[PDB]
RNA sequence: CAAUAGGAGCUUAC
């Protein structure tokens, strides 16, 4: 949905990183480069961030209803 | 009496249960209740 | 014209009224995009015909 | 209900009469029931969706019965094929090895 | 020409599948249905 | 007798060498800093308008989730043990977050620097969400579009991690010792030669391989264990540390304590 | 209704496994303890309890 | 309609035994396999006669009988409950009364929740239905 | 268990299970047991 | 101090 603030596994802050990974996507880094300047080491963390589907953007499409 | 609001125009309103359930911006057939004035406490966990 | 009766209509079909507007309209008719169709709507139920 | 309370402890089908049992009872939270895992061979029971039904005695004569005849302990050997059905299973058997 | 891969192997079925999508069977006979069958139904 | 030796020291991370010490202490230090340091957490959430498309218990978890300045956080006193009734000043920290969205187009993102602190028992230096840097933009916590809003009021309270992770000041601990096995406490699955197909530990050339003609020793126990302790920027890692220590002092002494007032 | 009916005092749960339960002991959940009751008639043995 | 997790094969205490599997307590604080759970409720005023139909209205004890062992006090002056409130096992979330044929006339015909569940409304709607009578949908939200 | 049940009656074979599961779980707590990709492969030689 | 029935359908564990 939109992206957990911890890691599950051990707890690692992630939420901090989204937007960071996004920009680092664009300029054409591929994903491990990208996991690896955001200091992600674990494959936890890194599993973390590189899973995470934005589905807050598609629920933010629908008209507020106030 | 209660607050409404429209389900298509968005439109806030009041109804005083013997008018038809109606909108009066737009005129639209379905409504949702507002949410209320009480204050939730959630427990972040 | 003599109204015989009401058909069902099967959802994203060529008779359903979402099979035009495309994304931006079927959004705002509170229409998910992922919906494919293929059933009908009986008294507000979603019901799909078993081959 | 309370701890040691006697209670008939069942599993469908009942092929066989050491499939339903009285255990004794022994209060905990997380509402799943708990087992000995060594008593899953004669219900033949595991863990992955398995539900298990409770029967309660509201007699005295019935607490009887349950303990001193539906006991878990009393129906280690089986009258079948004269073996126990009871074992060492599933972890303490690869464990003692 | 070259040797199709997997990978064109794939690229065929994406095409299939956004053609087709999952659901055709469907929507195709309650078109056929509704272009066809009741009115020779009517006429039957 | 104990020795620390550190190896790399930051304000997140500390990777430090632990020697003649039992192994039961070091692992014992692992848990408590793991498990039972205190830190600030939000742990109670009000809504007075939530008009976006995320769910209140989704936005008070996320909000429980987030890392707070903790630093003042010892001197303070847990919810459960003040006279007061509904939150007082000495035994909470209240935030605020107002958001929202003006306009018809674009997304206005709601992040956790945004939390703004109104009471707590100052002057302690509790409460603020932690940034990374003077330009961070913290973490993400919902998206606004046209006339959406979020209107919020946190508690934030102390506790430690046993009750709920996010009372915890640590991501992971890492901890090995004996990177050469040779106390053989593992025994290598193998396929064909057990040293071929094993990693070597990052500490491996920290410790003399076993020579070749060497025997085994019965009386070697393990000495030397090379933990790395990370943190959340709640607590800073030389401060997760010494608070698990004292924490640990603290359970001892609790201990004694009821020993010597049993008598 | 006669070989077989729907009795009162009974409960149904999901089954876990305990390694430190004996093997005449079933854990009951709290709830369903609660639930159920068993009939006990006063005596000059039980009376305080 | 999944998560990653991290997961270990070991026999490591015993309680994941014939299917049974270890949790991390700390990953499930964390999010880990979380989610929303939403009901909605039904109701709506029939008409048996002409002037004799159903009302959704907070049912008083003088007027009405039979009333519902849960309480009435969530309810608005309009028979609905508003999104917004915590409700329990047991609770109406929405009042109707059905007229008795030929005070004290009436009985009510009030749904309650669930008597298993907890949680807290969401979105009370209110529309009508083929026939023009009042038709009520109440979705309930709770996270499990 | 056929032979303690036979001989020391049905509450000391109850026991018995009970003693061996602790006993056994506690050092299979301490030593380990998992089994992985590698366990089902065999070498070159036994695969020829 | 009182919460219908009958059917069909989809599922759970053997
Ligand atoms: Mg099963
Ligand atoms: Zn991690
Ligand atoms: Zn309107
Ligand atoms: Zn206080």
């Amino acid at each position: 949905m939109i992206i957990p603030v911890r890691c599950f596994s051990c707890g690692k802050v992630v939420g901090d990183k989204w937007d960071a990974y996004l920009r680092l996507l664009e300029e054409g880094k591929q994903e491990g480069d990208a996991l690896d300047e955001l200091k992600l080491k674990r494959y936890c963390c890194r599993r973390m961030v590189l899973t995470h589907v934005d589905l807050i953007e598609k629920f933010l499409r629908y008209n507020p209803l106030e | 009496g209660v607050k409404y609001t429209c389900g298509a125009c968005a439109h806030n309103f009041s109804l005083n249960k013997s008018d038809p359930v109606r909108c009066k911006e737009c005129g639209h057939r379905v409504i949702y209740k507002a949410r209320t004035k009480r204050m939730i406490q959630f427990d972040a966990r | 014209k003599v109204h015989i009766g009401k058909v069902p209509i099967m959802l994203r079909s060529k008779f359903c009224s979402l099979r035009t507007l495309d994304e931006v309209d079927l959004y705002k008719m509170k229409e998910c995009p992922y919906d494919m169709g293929g059933y009908f709507v009986i008294n507000g139920s979603e019901k799909v015909l078993i081959a | 209900l309370m701890d040691d309370d006697p209670v008939l402890f069942n599993r469908q089908p009942s092929l066989h009469k050491m499939s339903m049992m009285a255990h004794r009872v022994k209060v905990m939270p997380y509402s799943t029931f708990r087992l000995n895992l060594s008593v899953t061979s004669p219900y033949n029971a595991d863990f992955d969706g398995d539900e298990m039904n409770l029967h309660v005695p509201q007699s005295e004569e019935t607490r009887a019965e349950l303990s001193q005849l539906c006991a878990v302990p009393l129906q280690i050997v089986s009258p079948q094929s004269n073996k126990p059905v009871m074992g060492i299973v599933q972890d303490t058997l690869c464990g003692v090895r | 020409d070259d040797t199709i891969t997997t990978e064109d192997c794939w690229t065929v079925i994406s095409a299939f599948f956004e053609e087709k999508g999952l659901v055709s069977q469907q929507l195709d006979s309650f078109d056929e249905f509704m272009e066809t069958s009741i009115q020779d139904l009517v006429w039957e | 007798e104990p020795k620390v030796n550190i190896i790399n020291a930051q304000d997140d991370e500390v990777e430090l060498m632990l020697s003649d010490v039992n192994l039961s202490l070091a692992n014992s230090l692992r848990r408590t800093m793991l498990a039972e340091v205190p830190t600030l957490a939000i742990d109670l959430v009000e809504i007075k308008m939530n008009t976006s498309v995320l769910a209140d218990e989704f936005i008070s978890h996320r909000l429980g989730l987030i890392p707070l300045v903790s630093e003042d956080v010892e001197e303070m006193k847990y919810s459960r043990d003040c006279t007061c009734e509904d939150y007082c000043d000495e035994c909470s920290v209240v935030l605020e977050l107002s958001a929202r969205h003006e306009g018809e187009e674009g997304t206005t993102d709601v992040y956790s620097s945004s939390l703004i602190k109104v009471s707590g028992p100052g002057n302690l230096n509790v409460g603020e969400p932690v940034r990374r840097d003077d330009y961070d933009q913290g973490i993400l916590l919902c998206k606004l579009r046209n006339h959406q809003e979020l209107n919020i009021r946190c508690i934030a309270k102390k506790g430690i991690a046993k009750e709920h992770a996010k009372w915890s000041p640590c991501s992971a601990i890492a901890f090995e010792y004996d990177p050469h096995n040779k106390l053989k406490h593992t025994d290598f699955w193998f396929e064909v030669d057990a040293k071929k197909e094993w990693p070597d530990s990052k500490y491996a050339t920290w410790e003399e391989p076993p020579k070749p003609g060497e025997v085994f020793d019965y009386k070697a126990k393990p000495n030397r264990f090379y933990m790395t302790v990370e943190t959340t920027g709640s607590l800073k890692a030389n401060q997760v540390f010494s608070r698990g220590i004292k924490t640990l002092q603290e359970k001892l002494a609790n201990v004694l304590f009821e020993l010597e007032n049993s008598r | 209704n006669l070989m077989g009916k729907r009795v009162d005092f009974s409960a149904r749960t999901v089954i876990s496994g305990d390694p430190n339960l004996e093997l005449d002991q079933v854990g009951v959940p709290i709830s369903i303890a609660k639930t159920l009751s068993y009939p006990e008639t006063v005596t000059q043995y039980n009376i305080h309890r | 309609a999944g998560q990653n997790a991290i997961v270990a094969i070991a026999c490591y205490s015993g309680y994941n035994q014939e299917d049974s599997m270890i949790m991390n307590q700390s990953s499930i604080d964390r999010g880990l396999f979380r989610s929303l759970f939403f009901r909605s409720y039904m109701d709506q005023e029939k008409r048996f006669g002409i002037s004799i139909v159903e009302e959704f209205e907070k049912p008083t004890r003088a007027t009405t009988l039979r009333l519902k062992h849960g309480t009435y006090e969530k309810l608005d002056e309009d028979g609905l409950i508003a999104p917004g409130v915590r409700v329990s096992g047991d609770d109406i979330i929405i009042g109707k009364t059905t007229p008795i044929p030929p005070y004290h006339t009436k009985r009510d015909a009030s749904t309650p929740l669930r008597s298993t569940e907890n949680g807290i409304v969401d979105q009370v709607l209110l529309t009508t239905n083929q026939e023009g009578l009042k038709f009520v949908k109440v979705r309930m939200r709770t996270t499990k | 268990i056929h032979t303690v049940m036979r001989e020391k009656g049905p509450k000391i074979c109850a026991e018995l299970f009970g003693n061996i599961q602790k006993v056994v779980n506690y050092w299979l707590l301490h030593n380990g047991f998992s089994i992985g990709i590698g366990d089902a492969i065999a070498d070159a030689s036994t695969m020829k």
